[PDB]
């Protein structure tokens, strides 16, 4: 058995060399045949086979072992794949020295230079002492896929990888503290390197993959809200252009675009409606895309009482004329309590355009009494023109189309004012993002350069709950992941004036959660029957409580956010004191927390940042640290996902002592438990969460959700404070 | 599927 060599030479087959890493490999894991590995493998071998051949051949043996019943080859592939990764770049399995290594990337172009003027080589030489490359042997099959495939610095055309994990953590940890007084420069360095090298801290794909590089390009969400102008839909339209071609999450509100039929100049102009200008959002939106579908997303928000809502209800449905249809953008419905209460009491809704009724748009997120007061008053002015629609039937529609498509979104604007960061009257909260967890106050364009726009940007991260022995093990890691993050709002370009504004004014920061079911799972908690309702409470208090303390600490080091006046924190109001009420009765967990210490401080030396928290999904970053998506239940136990070298699968956290202790998506009975769950981790969060909601067809009386279900959860959700509504999953079954 | 059946008077009482 003659073997081919990366020179193209040949040596003969060495079977006990395999045999040996095979063994390596192992060490440590349960139930894995070496064995087994071997008889699929060595079949497919043959005469001159290349060396490169032989090691994903193994690789992928073990990988198609994958399984509930031996979890465990997920190491035995994961470590294989590293061995092969850590020759393939170093051309041995021990990577170079920390320093050698940064300086042949950044004489090839593939590192920043800046690396080398702010550190110097004996800093680099104490930092390769922190590194532990062992801890590359702890990561599961799926995660280095995803590492290989979207992280590791590389080659996209010669398929060459040139860096290993363990460098990239280190360095992304040495850029981000590198303006950091040389006195603790370090120690935060290797703080934050173990916290994300041992998966403590979870970064998002943007810095993962950037952070060391030359570029600067690291925001994945931009909020842009459009005025009622061709100026400022010119503008909207070409911040999206901007964005959409460096890889943003695109939020858009476009509720202030007057209604079809309505005066333009005067009599000189009949508007020709928000379809048309939603049209040209939407190829903005996908104009650096493959074809014109693939990547680029956007949501796009409006009031429920728009004059043109039944149209903009039905524009993904999937049938219908060309003309009257927006198919490739989400939506995102705003309602506040009025139009939840005439659902009630069987009432009309009236509907009208933005143009005339005047101060209504603001009051509807700023002033509920204000809003109820106008909304009156509007309703008899017989000079307003208007439209009345059955409450039940606006409901439903909206309902019936959420419900066929899976995207048609819900924004409880009330909730999002009264229970905020923000002072509404200032600074109000009038749209979401693309997956309906960030919540950012945003001002209109004129011009794409307007100064005195305001576009939300949002930069994100995420504890791994499954990774932390106690809850005071947060004080380290929000230190760290708030520091991190902040440094990088300095780092990174702004392409639009605006978007420097907001990022410079307010410093908005979006920490969330991984993790959380099998967190859950291994403290025999469960969604759906209300038991984990004091745990989740006890949970969240410690996660806000030392994110405040964090931006609290930083703030007094650094000086606190520029627009810092424009929050509730300021005032001394705390996200304990504006929580949805009925809460109280389906939690009675106690605050363990010093808040009113905590209160005073922020008063006194404000935030560093005007926002810190937000629940967002997560299925790459989960990925890398084989741990449960954000805060949903797993599908299942095992995952799997298509590749080009095969099929990736993945096993939940510990499934072998665990399996019966989860509480797999389908085998909730309801959203009941899982609502109660989310406004329970809304009373602390700073901005939102994207809650699911989902529904399985064979629970029901002749496969269909009746209309009556999907209401009441609305109001639930409505009811214990939740502020937004993402996806809506019906079963394949 | 969906069964579009709306009840209002089952509604009305919920507290929101
Ligand atoms: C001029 C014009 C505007 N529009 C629409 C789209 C915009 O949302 C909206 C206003 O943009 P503009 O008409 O430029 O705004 P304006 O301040 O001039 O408005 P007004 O007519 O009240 O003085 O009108 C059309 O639909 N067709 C037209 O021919
Ligand atoms: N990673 C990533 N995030 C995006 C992208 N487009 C938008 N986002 C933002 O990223 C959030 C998704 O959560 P994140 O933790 O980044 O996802 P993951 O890392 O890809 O699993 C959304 O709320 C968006 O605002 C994209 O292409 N990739």
């Amino acid at each position: 058995l003659l073997v081919t060599k990366r020179d193209g030479s040949t040596e003969r087959i060495n079977l006990d060399k395999i045999h040996r890493v095979l063994d390596w490999a192992a060490e440590g894991l349960h139930n894995v045949s070496i064995s087994q590995v071997e008889l699929r493998s060595h079949i497919q071998f043959y005469d001159g086979i290349k060396t490169s051949d032989i090691h994903e051949t193994i690789i992928k043996a073990a990988a198609d072992l994958i399984s509930r019943d031996a979890p465990d080859y997920q190491y035995l592939a994961a470590r294989l794949a590293i061995f092969h990764l850590r020759k393939k770049a170093y051309g041995q399995f021990e990577p170079p020295a920390l320093y050698d290594h940064v300086v042949k990337m950044v004489e090839m172009g593939k590192y920043d230079n800046h690396l080398l003027e702010d550190y110097t080589e004996e800093e680099f030489k104490q930092m390769d002492t922190f590194i532990d490359h062992d801890r590359d042997m702890t990561f599961s099959y799926a995660a280095v896929k995803q590492l290989e495939g979207k992280y590791l610095v590389q080659n996209r055309v010669t398929g060459e990888i040139y860096e290993s994990a363990q460098f990239l953590y280190i360095l992304v940890a040495a850029c981000l503290f590198s303006n950091y007084p040389r006195e603790t420069r370090l120690q935060y360095v290797k703080r934050f390197y173990d916290a994300v090298s041992t998966f403590k801290i979870s970064l998002p794909t943007p810095i993962m993959s950037g952070v060391r590089t030359p570029t600067r390009q690291f925001s994945s969400c931009v909020l842009i809200e459009c005025g009622d102008s061709l100026d400022s839909i010119n503008a909207t339209s070409s911040a999206i252009v901007k964005y959409v071609s460096q890889r943003a999450g695109i939020g858009i509100n476009a509720g202030r675009i007057r209604a079809l039929g309505s005066p333009i100049r005067g009599g000189e102009a009949f508007h020709t409606g928000c379809i048309p200008f939603y049209k040209h959002f939407q190829t903005a939106v996908k104009s650096a895309s493959q074809g014109g579908v693939r990547g680029g997303a956007a949501t796009l928000f409006y009031p429920m009482w728009h004059l043109e809502v039944e149209s903009l209800l039905v524009l993904k449905n999937n049938r219908g004329v060309e003309g009257n249809r927006v198919r490739h953008m989400d939506y995102g419905v705003q309602i506040n309590k009025l139009m939840y209460t005439r659902l009630l009491k069987g009432e009309d809704i009236t509907l009208f355009s933005p143009s005339d009724v005047p101060g209504l748009y603001d009051a509807f997120f700023a002033d509920q009494e204000e809003f109820e007061r106008l909304y009156t008053k509007y309703e008899k002015d017989d000079s307003i023109r208007k439209q009345r629609v059955k409450a039940v039937e606006l409901f439903s529609l909206m309902m019936q189309e959420r419900a066929s498509t899976g995207r048609i979104y819900i924004q409880n604007v009330d909730h999002c004012n009264t229970h905020s960061p923000f002072d509404p009257a200032i600074a109000p909260v009038r749209q979401s993002n693309l997956c309906l967890e960030i919540a950012l106050p945003t001002k209109p364009l004129n011009d794409v350069n307007d100064e005195n726009g305001e576009i939300a940007l949002c930069t994100l991260s995420a504890f791994n709950l499954g990774a932390i022995n106690n809850l005071d093990e947060l004080e380290e890691l929000a230190i760290l992941a708030v520091r991190a993050l902040d440094a990088l709002l300095d780092y990174q370009d702004y392409p639009i004036p605006a978007a420097k504004r907001g990022a410079m004014g307010r410093r908005t920061l979006g920490i969330g959660v991984i993790n959380f079911a099998y967190y859950l799972a291994k403290h025999g908690k469960r969604y759906s029957d209300g038991s984990a309702n004091n745990l989740t409470h006890k949970t969240f208090e410690a996660i806000q409580y030392y994110l405040l303390k964090a931006s609290n600490e930083l703030a007094k080091e650094q000086g606190a956010c520029p627009w810092f006046n424009e929050t509730t924190y300021a005032k001394g109001i705390l996200p304990i004191d504006t929580y949805k009420k009925d809460l109280d009765t389906i939690a009675n967990e106690p605050l363990h927390y010093d808040w009113e210490a905590l209160r005073e401080s922020i008063k006194t030396h404000g935030l560093r940042n005007s926002t810190l928290s937000a629940l967002m999904p997560s299925e790459t970053s989960s990925q890398i640290s084989n741990a449960t998506n954000g805060i949903e239940p797993p599908r299942g136990y095992v995952s799997i996902k298509a590749s080009k070298d095969g099929i990736l699968r993945q096993v939940v956290p510990d499934y072998e002592h665990l399996h019966d202790a989860y509480e797999l998506l389908w085998e909730m009975p309801g959203n009941d438990g899982y609502l109660q769950l989310v406004g329970i981790m809304q009373k602390f969060i700073d901005q939102s969460i994207s809650a699911n909601t989902n529904y399985d067809p064979s629970r029901f009386p002749s496969g269909k959700v009746p209309m009556q279900q999907l209401l009441k959860d609305l109001l639930t959700a409505y009811k214990f404070g939740v502020k937004t509504l993402y996806y809506q999953n019906t079963r394949d079954g | 599927q969906i069964d579009s059946e709306v009840d209002t008077d089952d509604l009305s009482n919920f507290q929101l």
